[PDB]
DNA sequence: ATCACAATCCCGGTGCCGAGGCCGCTCAATTGGTCGTAGACAGCTCTAGCACCGCTTAAACGCACGTACGGATTCCGTACGTGCGTTTAAGCGGTGCTAGAGCTGTCTACGACCAATTGAGCGGCCTCGGCA
DNA sequence: TGCCGAGGCCGCTCAATTGGTCGTAGACAGCTCTAGCACCGCTTAAACGCACGTACGGAATCCGTACGTGCGTTTAAGCGGTGCTAGAGCTGTCTACGACCAATTGAGCGGCCTCGGCACCGGGATTGTGAT
């Protein structure tokens, strides 16, 4: 399912970042850095639903998070 | 037959993703991804659209300005090619 | 009669107050000229970023504030970049091709 | 119920710029940023407070905090917005 | 002036009954655990005001822990908590 | 009796509750066992970190504590690393 | 002109400690620079704390609590 | 090359300070003249500085070398300082 | 320097969804006394910060000398880019079902306060073993 | 080889423990209506595999310079003393304004409605690209 973000994704978000030309190897580092980040966010956001008791991720719990980790988000309620 | 030289379309599409402020990665993939890694954490979790929908753009956010320090990094040793250790370099200079 | 029409803003005096006693520490107080400060200090950046993002607005001939004209704005100033360090929602980066690359 | 700054948001953008619009996602851009500042200054005053072993945040703190956070040529006119509406408003 | 020298030392003493420890490393250490009250309680408040709660109970601590420990220490910290409130209870 | 002896603990569970109290809620109460998890959580940490500062002492051969010696032990656990940031005063740096 | 103190034999010493095996002669102007911004930001904060406090002298704490405002929290004199 | 490893190995050995006290008591005098006439400072407060100071410049030429490293060299240059205080923010 | 051409900007139309304004109600901002308690103010003091001077010497500085290293040049093969044909899996609209977040009412476990007692931390003095 | 510091005995003093009171925060049960999840059919678009070819990274070579090392002279840092005085810290007074409370009324939060500004399509105008 991570390799669900394909080869052109990558190239897109390379493309916002100016990136003219790309080695063969950059997809699977980047897969490893998003796998990396999304589990360090998810795992906060997962810590705040339980402690809430509830059995649903809210957009709050994952501001908090992102905040938390110093990736401040605006445009979702906080 | 018209082909152009290889490196004027990089830098339409450079042009073209820069001028533009939707989402690149296709909606369904990522928020499968999400699902999966959530999986690990705890078992039968719902997930908000908006919540998938900040996890993507934070995502989104992430992944171009390390791709931004990556092409600091890269022209750096006098290339044009970004390269896995480059983004190593940036990684490990930020700190992250 | 309102608080704020007495300093004159737009912001409110007591609401703001009635936020500012609910973050204190135990046993503590909060001076009336405190949310006049306040007040007055969300006022100013307020009227900063909405002036420089109605200008970015102008520049690209259109009538409504955006994220994308906030992002410009704020990733256009100095002071306003290194103050506010927030992911804007759909506001996109500002374009820059390096040199080298051409 | 739930409260929100967009009242006194629009007012400030219909003071400075009387013919321009705000968007919802605009909108709620700036309650985020409001809010996020908000709770900087409140923070600061509270460490400020509890620093010199006092109990009253005052408009002094607020001051102190305002240029301990906000850059500089920020903080000379915050502060100058700042005491101008305490002195209007102790007038 | 409050300080947690005597409690930092029995700790030690604890772990190393045959060490003992300067001056300088003590302030080190009285340093490093304001450092980690401070975060704790902060976090603890946090988690009362975003669940709109007033009372902060095992349960914020718990999670104040878990959020801000990293890995294998927020697990034995968690065990060690409850190992403690268990006790208490008792 | 004590608190701390009924917890069984080493930190002073009254003097850290009333510490929770001065920060409160913001206005509200502290729970009776907030005082008794934040001592253990406390207790744990400052073993931990002492543990490895000793073990570090006694492979220098000496009979007391330094923030050399601290610094020794932070830095050589990848999460004691992560979780202190902080500059210690007279720690130098670690070889590399 | 003091900032000319941190004599190039000291900015060597530092560069050494932190593993710089070759230095070029152009590198004694940058660090001072780097260094001046940095003093320059930190005692500012902490003679603004001084201010708060509504005193003349410069303590240690002042300075723990500036650096603690930039990110540099320093423990042993806190 | 010989030397300059030589002292590598022995300043991370030791602990002590690398800049003379006086030019940065001096230094630190003369940076906080221009925001405060007529400031005192303790023993303590100038100590803290230095340490800090110092901690902050060899993690800087720690990242500096790296950049250095990168690019197939083994001179830093104020290019590799650049880089480094670019992508950490510092700029 | 010339010229055909894929590609992008500009102008015009449309019709669609979102902003901006208006109503009603309700929750909280505002007012007037009471009271007390947290802080401004005046003194005292004795700490510690600062301004001199000598002097010892270890650190810095100026100069010479040689060689290790960074930068320009050249060359070449391979990894990238570009474009085309096929396909395959996202996106949209509709349908349905059900877990569950959210509000409300009771009440019952729990924590704050005060008066008394006492016991565990904090500062003082000293010294003999760890360390530079 | 001592000297310079940490571990221990001792002085009280402030805060931690008991216990009863009393208000209230939240645990729990119950119901409601939202919204998350699942499935299905089309259909246009984006992804994938492939062929071909130019640009680019990387190596090898050469050379001039610029950086490290050594030596001798100079200097100013650090130590060690000395008087001296602001001012940080503590004590005590008295008081000025912020919290609690009761009553009340207006400003803002949901809900709704309408039109106009932004988005997509389509056709000319332009503008770098790339062979000539």
């Amino acid at each position: 399912n991570i390799q669900g973000i394909t080869k052109p994704a990558i190239r897109r978000l390379a493309r916002r970042g100016g990136v003219k030309r790309i080695s063969g190897l950059i997809y699977e580092e980047t897969r490893g850095v998003l796998k990396v980040f999304l589990e360090n966010v998810i795992r906060d956001a997962v810590t705040y639903t339980e402690h809430a008791k509830r059995k649903t991720v809210t957009a709050m719990d994952v501001v908090y998070a992102l905040k938390r980790q110093g990736r401040t988000l605006y445009g979702f309620g906080g | 037959p018209h082909r152009y030289r290889p490196g004027t379309v990089a830098l339409r599409e450079i042009r073209r993703y820069q001028k533009s402020t939707e989402l690149l990665i296709r909606k369904l993939p990522f928020q499968r991804l999400v699902r999966e890694i959530a999986q690990d954490f705890k078992t039968d979790l719902r997930f908000q659209s908006s919540a998938v929908m900040a996890l993507q753009e934070a995502s989104e956010a992430y992944l171009v300005g390390l791709f931004e320090d990556t092409n600091l990094c890269a022209i750096h040793a006098k290339r044009v090619t970004i390269m896995p250790k480059d983004i190593q370099l940036a990684r490990r200079i930020r700190g992250e | 009669v309102s608080r704020s029409q007495r300093a004159g803003l737009q912001f409110p005096v007591g609401r703001i107050h009635r936020h500012l006693k609910s973050r204190t520490t135990s046993h503590g107080r909060v001076g009336a000229t405190a949310a006049v400060y306040s007040a007055a200090i969300l006022e100013y950046l307020t009227a900063e970023v909405l002036e420089l993002a109605g200008n970015a607005s102008k520049d690209l001939k259109v009538k409504r504030i955006t994220p994308r004209h906030l992002q410009l704005a704020i990733r256009g100033d100095e002071e306003l970049d290194s103050l506010i360090k927030a992911t804007i929602a759909g506001g996109g980066v500002i374009p820059h091709i390096h040199k080298s690359l051409i | 119920r739930k409260e929100s700054y967009s009242i006194y948001v629009y007012k400030v953008l219909k003071q400075v710029h009387p013919d321009t619009g705000i968007s919802s996602k605009a909108m709620g851009i700036m309650n985020s940023f409001v809010n996020d500042i908000f709770e900087r200054i409140a923070g600061e005053a509270s460490r400020l407070a509890h620093y010199n072993k006092r109990s009253t945040i005052t408009s002094r703190e607020i001051q102190t905090a305002v240029r301990l956070l906000l850059p500089g040529e920020l903080a000379k006119h915050a502060v100058s917005e700042g005491t101008k509406a305490v002195t209007k408003y102790t007038s």
